[PDB]
């Protein structure tokens, strides 16, 4: 049903992605000579996990479950970008605009805080190839980007950053600057994240889609202060598709 | 607020000695002053109470015993000896703006309670760690830069924008 | 240690209110 | 090893120039006739190779490339820079007055 | 110092032709921007848009220019963009949309003279503070 | 240089309210009979403790 | 005083290195900031010593110059301030360089305005650095005078100034 | 947190040699 | 020398309780007769 803002607001329902009836394990054909887009695409965590990090002796780091601490503001939405259809018949999901990023801090056993840019900005997934119709056996691939998590302007509580701040530690003026370099010197960290998402659920008629994702991206480095964790995120997605 | 942002004078425990003693007298000179007048006797028969005290009674023109029961029992602990009540209002105030004049004299000599090593070698090496007193410091740096050229003119500080601390679009 | 000793005087403190308003010299009318 | 890389950009031809891959859009203020239309498109268009590939921008007009032409010497390019282009930093910078 | 007709004599248009104010329209200048402008443009910013100030400088480089009073007139009748592209007296007040911005309605064309004869001395006799913003203040 | 924790471990008390076990496990709810829970329980009976002995 | 000992020795005949080679290390220490009593605070405890370090040796007389070859001064730090911003001016005050806080609108930075530092006397007598970190670093020493090499090992100092028995 | 260690000396005898004195004369108060 | 820093807690309050343990009882026998 269509429900309205009123129904929704303070419910936590705003977090969550549509989804689709269970009878909905149809399949959109499609048209190789036709253009494609994504008019709407909606992920929605449900579960973090973090690789612990293995000690010296080391022999096997896990990926251990954590705590959310930041509430029900983890959902990536309104996310668009044109549906390619290859050459090999693959199809290609490119990123052009929508809420793709969501800052999260959960938290690991004894207490770590660990915040991390939830995110597929410049996200590419690609189906495997020669693909006439999406099905609920389509899985796409993709890679995105995963920008530092303070932008530029951010200031440490000392007065620090990159495009702004203080330079040095003001509060000790005849330290050796040498052993305070890595937080003094504020580096914005860009690295690539890796993303499933496998379609479980169509409805052929009207072009929507549903399924689960897993994706693997890194934790907040603190602009160059500490070394970021391997972070594994889970959970859902809805994607309807129109003819472009 | 020159004084907060160039020695950081909330910071220095003569000055918090100092209020105490002023908010204590305020404090001392409120409670004593509802007391007596919530603890009178009956000396008259009108409803203003004023014209029942004469400078040269005796009597004690209200009630002690009344006011040490009220208290005890609402506060857990009472004056019981009048004489030490009002010393006590001497001391308290009188003690607390001593107290506050020595911290002064420091600041004659720029020593200042400014900073909490332990927690300048911490921030320093830890980007993370932000407590109410590493934000009272930027506070105090943003007073320094923006009000000094102008508090000092005869220093000719000539601060171009670009290094006058600032956050975020403000 | 510094945290230890911080609470170690409050809870001196909160030791000493005990004794000051139950142990106290009662006030008694002479 | 460790350099702040917006200090070590103000070495470049960014400290002199508007950088047309890297500069907030306010700065096409600085010249007549460049704001906030063709301020706009520049940036949209972006990532350049040489300044002078400003010109190849689909769409101009005639008066357009003409004040572009008057303004390729106020111009520079240098590579992008993820810190001054991320978070749409070349739309807003948090600078204000 | 004083407010002297040097001070109060300004680009009448950009053909070089300046025009002398008296101290009465100068005041009549500042009531004026302070009735209808000031809430944006107070001490020659513009709080909606801190990247275009009133300053003569920025005035100048603007398409048409506006470091005169015809220009500036001109502008309070029916402004544009600052390269001059697109017409704007949907959102700015203007003599054009005085329907929606009741404010100008009543404006006589001596009233907008003044705003802008105001508007261009005020940077002569404050300097970098007009337009500056609260670093100068 | 554990000395209490041990005899806490031997009689079942295994993790902490914050997800740690000292078996190694993590993210686990050890209920209210945590160490700490257990440090508080002392602590309360301690307090409770003390106003018996005044009254006696 | 350090500058008229200079012109003197300039006059003649004696090299820049050679003047400001002449001045004794201690009358540079006393021209240093870090030995104002005015610098401390009440319980920054103990010796100078524990703060900016056991002074081992003058470092030399730092000169800023700008790409165009002028000479810039560090304008200096006084007693007030436990902070204080570097500002670099010509030799009539006209600000030429500084280090900024808002990057985005600089103008006056280091690396724009090409400013290097050149010793003369103490340590680096003759060296030259041109690379902005370097000379930012000794920018910053700059507002407390002169620059000396501090021993901040033996005493684990904190790097903070502390008073004289003078202003205890 | 890096703080200095003759602190804890510090306090503890700025605490128990005044509650010290205190104490003494209290009792010896108590017992005449 | 690297000696232990609690040392010097500990020999002062080793010092101090029981000694004034001590002169408290004796100061108020004092005072008794
Ligand atoms: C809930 C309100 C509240 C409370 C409890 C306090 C309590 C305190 N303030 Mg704050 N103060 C307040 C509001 C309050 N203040 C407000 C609104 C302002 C303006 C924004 C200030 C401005 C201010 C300054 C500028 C300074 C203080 C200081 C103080 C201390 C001494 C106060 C004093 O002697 O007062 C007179 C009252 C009495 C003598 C009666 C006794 C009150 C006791 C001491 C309060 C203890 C409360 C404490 C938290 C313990 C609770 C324990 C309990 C839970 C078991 C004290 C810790 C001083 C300080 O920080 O010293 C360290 C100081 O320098 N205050
Ligand atoms: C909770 C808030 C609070 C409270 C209660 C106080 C309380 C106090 N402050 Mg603090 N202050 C605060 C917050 C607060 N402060 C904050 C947030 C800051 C920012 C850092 C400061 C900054 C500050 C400074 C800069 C100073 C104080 C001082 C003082 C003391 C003033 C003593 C006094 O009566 O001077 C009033 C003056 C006198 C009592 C002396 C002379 C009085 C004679 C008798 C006057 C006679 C008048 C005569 C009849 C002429 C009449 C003419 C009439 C027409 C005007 C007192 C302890 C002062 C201090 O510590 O002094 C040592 C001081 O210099 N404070
Ligand atoms: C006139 C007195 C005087 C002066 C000026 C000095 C000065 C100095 N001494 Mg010396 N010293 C003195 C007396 C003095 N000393 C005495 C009497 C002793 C024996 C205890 C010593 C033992 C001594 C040692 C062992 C050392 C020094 C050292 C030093 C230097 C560092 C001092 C420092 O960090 O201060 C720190 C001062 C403070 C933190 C100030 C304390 C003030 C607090 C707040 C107490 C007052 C609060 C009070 C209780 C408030 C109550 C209010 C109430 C009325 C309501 C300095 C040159 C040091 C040094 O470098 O030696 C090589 C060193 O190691 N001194
Ligand atoms: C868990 C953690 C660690 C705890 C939380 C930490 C927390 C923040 C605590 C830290 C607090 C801390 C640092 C305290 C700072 C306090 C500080 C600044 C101390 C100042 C010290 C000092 C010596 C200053 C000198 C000035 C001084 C003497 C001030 C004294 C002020 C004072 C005590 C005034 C009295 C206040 C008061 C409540 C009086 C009650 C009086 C009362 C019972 C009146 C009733 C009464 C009235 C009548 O009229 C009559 C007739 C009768 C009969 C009668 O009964
Ligand atoms: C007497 C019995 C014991 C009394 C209680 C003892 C506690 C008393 C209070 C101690 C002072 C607190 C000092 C801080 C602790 C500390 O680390 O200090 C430590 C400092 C010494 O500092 C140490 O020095 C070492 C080098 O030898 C190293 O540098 C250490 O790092 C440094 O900590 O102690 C002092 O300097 C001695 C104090 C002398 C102060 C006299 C000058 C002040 C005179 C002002 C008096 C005005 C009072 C007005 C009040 C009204
Ligand atoms: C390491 C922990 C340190 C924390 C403790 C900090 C101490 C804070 C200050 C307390 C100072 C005591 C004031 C003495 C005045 C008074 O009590 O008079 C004597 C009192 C008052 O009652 C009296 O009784 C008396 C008669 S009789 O002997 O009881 O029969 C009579 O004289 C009198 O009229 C009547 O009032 O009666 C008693 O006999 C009590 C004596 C013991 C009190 C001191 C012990 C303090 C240690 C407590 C530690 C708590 C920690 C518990 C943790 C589980
Ligand atoms: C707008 C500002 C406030 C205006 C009203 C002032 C309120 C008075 C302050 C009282 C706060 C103190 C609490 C103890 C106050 C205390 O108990 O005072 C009691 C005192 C005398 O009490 P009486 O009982 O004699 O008089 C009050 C009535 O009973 C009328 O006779 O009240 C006043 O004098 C009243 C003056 C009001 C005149 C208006
Ligand atoms: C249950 C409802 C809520 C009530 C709970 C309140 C519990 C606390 C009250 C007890 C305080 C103990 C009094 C001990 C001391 C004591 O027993 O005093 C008792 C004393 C009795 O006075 P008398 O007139 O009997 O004195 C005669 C003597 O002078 C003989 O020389 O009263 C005072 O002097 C009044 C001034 C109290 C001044 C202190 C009151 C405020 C203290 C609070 C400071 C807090 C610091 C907190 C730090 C974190
Ligand atoms: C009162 C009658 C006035 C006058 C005389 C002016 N304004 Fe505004 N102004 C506002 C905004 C958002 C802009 C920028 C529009 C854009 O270019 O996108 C402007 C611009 C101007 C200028 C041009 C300055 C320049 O550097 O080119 C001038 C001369 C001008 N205005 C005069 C915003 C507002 C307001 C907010 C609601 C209000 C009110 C006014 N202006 C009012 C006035
Ligand atoms: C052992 C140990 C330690 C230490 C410890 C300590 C040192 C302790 C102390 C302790 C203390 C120091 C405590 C005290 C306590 C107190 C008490 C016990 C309290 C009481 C109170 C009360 C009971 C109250 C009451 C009341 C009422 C009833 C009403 C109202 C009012 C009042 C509140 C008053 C450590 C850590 C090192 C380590 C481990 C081991
Ligand atoms: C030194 C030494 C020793 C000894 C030791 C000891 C003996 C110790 C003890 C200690 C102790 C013995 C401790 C304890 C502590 C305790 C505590 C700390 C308590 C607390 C409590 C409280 C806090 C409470 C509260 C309350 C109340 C009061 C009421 C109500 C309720 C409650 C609970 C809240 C030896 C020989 C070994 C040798 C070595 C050296
Ligand atoms: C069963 C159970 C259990 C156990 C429990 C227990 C162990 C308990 C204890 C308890 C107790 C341990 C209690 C106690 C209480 C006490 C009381 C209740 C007290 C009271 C007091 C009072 C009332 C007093 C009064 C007074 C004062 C305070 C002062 C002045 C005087 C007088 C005397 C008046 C558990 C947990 C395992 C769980 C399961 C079940
Ligand atoms: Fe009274």
């Amino acid at each position: 049903q269509t429900l309205t803002y009123d129904d929704i607001v303070g419910t936590g329902l705003a977090n969550k992605c549509p989804t689709l009836d269970d009878t909905a394990r149809g399949a959109y054909p499609i048209d190789s000579s036709q253009t494609y887009r994504i008019a709407r695409l909606c992920l929605q965590p449900t579960t973090f996990l973090v690789k612990e990090e293995p000690k010296n002796k080391r022999q096997e780091a896990e990926f251990v479950p954590t705590k959310l601490v930041t509430r029900e503001t983890t959902s990536l939405d309104q996310i668009q970008g044109e549906l390619k259809v290859n050459s090999d018949g693959s199809l290609t999901f490119v990123e052009e605009d929508g809420i793709d990023f969501q800052p999260v801090t959960v938290q690991m056993a004894g207490g770590e805080r660990i915040p991390l840019l939830f995110t597929v900005k410049n996200l590419v997934a690609s189906t495997q190839p020669n693909v006439t119709s999406i099905t609920t056996s389509t899985d796409f691939k993709g890679e995105f980007n995963v920008p530092s998590y303070r932008t530029a302007n951010f200031l440490d509580p000392k007065g620090r950053g990159l495009a702004s701040g203080y330079d040095s530690a003001i509060a000790l003026p005849q330290a050796k600057e040498e052993e305070l370099a890595r937080a003094n010197v504020k580096r914005f960290s860009l690295t690539k994240g890796q993303i499933s998402l496998n379609v479980a659920k169509v409805d052929g008629r009207t072009g929507e889609i549903a399924g689960t994702f897993e994706s693997e991206q890194l934790s907040d480095d603190d602009m160059g202060a500490h070394e970021p964790h391997e972070v594994k995120i889970q959970g859902v997605f809805y994607a309807s598709i129109e003819p472009a | 607020l020159f004084f907060q942002g160039f020695h950081n004078w909330t910071l220095n425990p003569f000055h918090m000695m100092g209020v105490a003693g002023v908010l204590g007298g305020a404090l001392l000179c409120a409670i004593h002053g509802a007391t007596v007048e919530n603890t009178l006797f009956q000396d008259g028969e009108g409803a203003s109470t004023f014209r029942a005290f004469n400078p040269t009674q005796a009597e004690e023109t209200y009630s002690m015993v009344t006011a040490n029961r009220f208290w005890s029992q609402i506060f857990g602990i009472a004056f019981s000896n009048k004489r030490w009540l009002h010393f006590f209002m001497l001391f308290v105030p009188v003690t607390g703006l001593w107290m506050s004049a020595i911290g002064v004299v420091g600041l004659a000599l720029n020593l200042r309670s400014y900073d909490f090593i332990s927690q300048e070698i911490r921030a320093a090496e830890d980007p993370e760690f932000e407590t109410f007193y590493t934000k009272n410091l930027l506070l105090n740096e943003g007073i320094r830069a923006w009000m000094a050229p102008q508090d000092q003119p005869h220093e000719n500080f000539v601060f171009p924008e670009e290094v006058l601390p600032r956050g975020n679009a403000l | 240690m510094e945290t230890i000793t911080y609470v170690f005087i409050f809870a001196c403190i909160i030791a000493l209110f005990f004794f000051a308003i139950f142990f106290r010299e009662p006030p008694r009318i002479t | 090893e460790l350099v702040n890389v917006v200090d070590e950009k103000l070495g470049t031809a960014y400290g002199e120039k508007i950088d047309l891959n890297n500069t907030n859009i306010a700065a096409f203020i600085q010249y007549r006739g460049l704001y906030p239309t063709l301020a706009k498109l520049i940036v949209k268009n972006a990532p350049y190779e040489s300044v002078e590939d400003v010109l190849n921008i689909p769409g101009l007009t005639e008066r357009q490339k003409q004040i572009l032409r008057e303004n390729l010497e106020h111009f520079t390019v240098t590579e992008v820079e993820t810190a001054l282009v991320e978070g749409g930093d070349r739309y807003n910078n948090g600078l204000y007055k | 110092a004083e407010l002297t007709p040097e001070v109060l004599t300004v680009p009448l248009n950009s053909e070089g032709k300046t025009i002398t104010l008296t101290e009465k329209q100068y005041l009549e200048g500042k009531r004026l921007f302070q009735y209808a402008c000031a809430s944006c443009h107070v001490g020659g910013i513009t709080k909606t848009n801190p990247s275009l100030d009133l300053r003569t400088e920025t005035l100048a480089l603007a398409t048409p220019p506006r470091d005169n009073i015809e220009g500036l007139v001109d502008y309070m009748k029916n402004p544009t963009t600052y390269d001059g592209e697109q017409e704007i007296a949907e959102v700015h007040p203007s003599l054009r949309s005085a329907d929606i911005f009741p404010k100008m309605r009543n404006l006589t064309e001596k009233d907008l003279v003044a705003i802008a004869g105001h508007i261009l001395v005020e940077p002569k006799i404050l300097g970098d503070k007009w337009g500056g913003g609260k670093v100068y203040y | 240089g554990m000395f209490v924790l041990p005899f806490m471990a031997r009689l079942g008390v295994t993790g902490s309210w914050s997800g740690w076990s000292i078996t190694g496990e993590t993210g686990i709810d050890p209920g209210f009979w945590s160490f700490e829970g257990v440090a508080l329980a002392h602590i309360v009976l301690s307090g409770l403790l003390f106003l018996a002995a005044c009254w006696h | 005083e350090i500058n008229r000992r200079v012109q003197a020795s300039l006059a003649s005949g004696a090299t820049l290195e050679e003047a400001w080679s002449a001045i004794p290390e201690k009358l540079a220490f006393y021209d240093y900031i870090g030995n104002n009593p005015a610098k401390g605070g009440l319980f920054r405890t103990g010796p100078m010593n524990k703060g900016d370090g056991i002074a081992q040796a003058w470092k030399g007389h730092a000169v800023f110059r700008n790409k165009e070859g002028e000479e810039l001064f560090v304008r200096r730090m006084p007693a007030f301030f436990e902070s204080f911003p570097v500002i670099l001016t010509d030799k009539n005050g006209v600000v030429k360089a500084d280090i900024p806080f808002r990057r985005a609108e600089s103008k006056y930075s280091f690396e724009q305005q090409g400013v290097t530092v050149s010793f003369y006397g103490g340590e680096l007598n003759g060296q030259t650095f041109t690379d902005p970190p370097t000379v930012k670093s000794y920018a910053r020493k700059a507002i407390f005078g002169e620059i000396f090499e501090f021993d901040t090992e033996t005493l684990n100092s904190d790097g903070i100034f502390r008073t004289s028995p003078r202003g205890w | 947190m890096e703080v200095n260690q003759l602190g804890l000396i510090a306090t503890a005898l700025f605490v128990l040699v005044p509650s010290v004195f205190l104490i003494i004369l209290y009792v010896q108060t108590e017992s005449q």
